[PDB]
């Protein structure tokens, strides 16, 4: 196991499945991933891209379709303190798709939401999920990463 | 291998955290005095009289 | 891993010695397993009545076992569960391998080894 | 705003800000508000709105 030495707060726990969980339950607890790799992190960068898995944006729009989408909600031309542009009906594609935006008003608190289901075939001839599909993960272009190539 | 792993550097990563001077921006004059003491002197004067 | 020394001292760098393996020109013929145990580095192997590859043993049992026939030498060191690759092809060193006690003289290492690909030699 | 005063004023009036008839509302000609809301949590001083 070559462990690349990430924190082991970073890797939470919550549920989205039990009852009184809003759609500003779930982006405050995005919101606290956030602030816990704003702490930890060298540049201090801001993630911008959430990059999600497929059964986690089933139960991200199972239960956050009434509350976003709905009286005044976010994507309501009404309202003057947001932008999203998040698409009410989206094609399945075995791949990856940008879904939408959850800007706020001026650029800020901006969130790229990414579904990724790609499937590689395993080391023993399965199928399998790329991207973890209960699990949401969010990265910045600051993670800075090495193509590492040894010798021949 | 052999004796020892031959290793190779990258760059130093490095994080300086400092405070942005938020309360300092209604703050734009400077005294240095080489008295003790700073006295102030307020006045109130009421007009507003039938 | 803070203070810095100040006295007067010696110390070794090190002291490196070569393993030389392969005594001949035969052809080298690779598997990988399942292990049984741990297993170190070029230690004669076996396997035992499940599949798994236990370190070499004779004189197991009433009955010869079947972790007493020898068949590989491993490549690299592996704990239980996990896999091994272990050669099958080649004239190996007499003296690299890691074998056991009773085991020690020339004639029984190469008596392991008297029928398969694997020959077992003496580097000059 | 602290972090508890802002997030307690959320909590309270964010369904009667925000909403129908409020002070952000583009058909009622009242008022120009434009306090976004999302916001990014950094330790730090940020700019709400107006």
């Amino acid at each position: 196991r070559v462990d690349f030495g990430r924190d082991a707060a970073l890797t939470m726990t919550t549920d989205w499945t039990a009852a009184g969980v809003t759609l500003m339950d779930m982006i405050a607890d995005l919101r606290d991933g956030q602030r816990l790799v704003s702490d930890k992190s060298m540049s201090g960068t801001v993630i911008r891209d959430y990059v999600f898995g497929g059964d986690a944006w089933d139960q991200f729009v199972k239960v956050g379709g009434k509350e976003l989408w709905g009286k005044d909600g976010l994507m309501d031309s009404t309202i003057r303190g947001s932008e999203t542009n998040v698409t009410r009906l989206w094609d399945d594609v075995e791949g990856v798709q940008y879904m939408g935006e959850l800007v706020g008003a001026n650029g800020a608190g901006r969130m790229r939401i990414w579904v990724n289901t790609q499937k590689y075939r395993d080391q023993n001839d399965q199928e399998q999920f790329l991207m973890k599909q209960k699990a949401v993960m969010g990265i910045s272009s600051a993670i800075e990463g090495v193509r590492c190539f040894g010798a021949i | 291998a052999g004796l020892y792993t031959t290793y190779q550097l990258l760059e130093v990563q490095r994080k300086l955290k400092t405070l942005p001077a938020f309360f300092l921006q209604w703050f734009p004059r400077q005294i240095n005095f080489q008295e003790d003491m700073i006295a102030f002197d307020k006045v109130i004067q009421d007009v507003t009289r039938v | 891993t803070s203070l810095p020394n100040y006295l007067a001292g010696n110390g070794d760098l090190g002291s490196w010695e070569p393993t030389q393996i392969f005594a001949g020109e035969a052809d080298i013929v690779t598997e990988g397993g399942a292990a049984g145990a741990d297993i170190e580095i070029y230690q004669v192997i076996a396997k035992n009545a499940a599949g798994a590859m236990v370190p070499h043993d004779p004189t197991a049992t009433e009955v010869p076992a079947p972790q007493s026939v020898a068949i590989g030498i491993a490549a690299q060191p592996a704990k239980s569960g996990q896999n091994v690759p272990y050669y099958i092809g080649g004239v190996f060193n007499h003296a690299a391998l890691g074998w056991h006690a009773s085991l020690d003289t020339l004639a029984k290492r190469q008596a392991v080894f008297d029928r398969t690909n694997i020959h077992i030699g003496n580097l000059y």
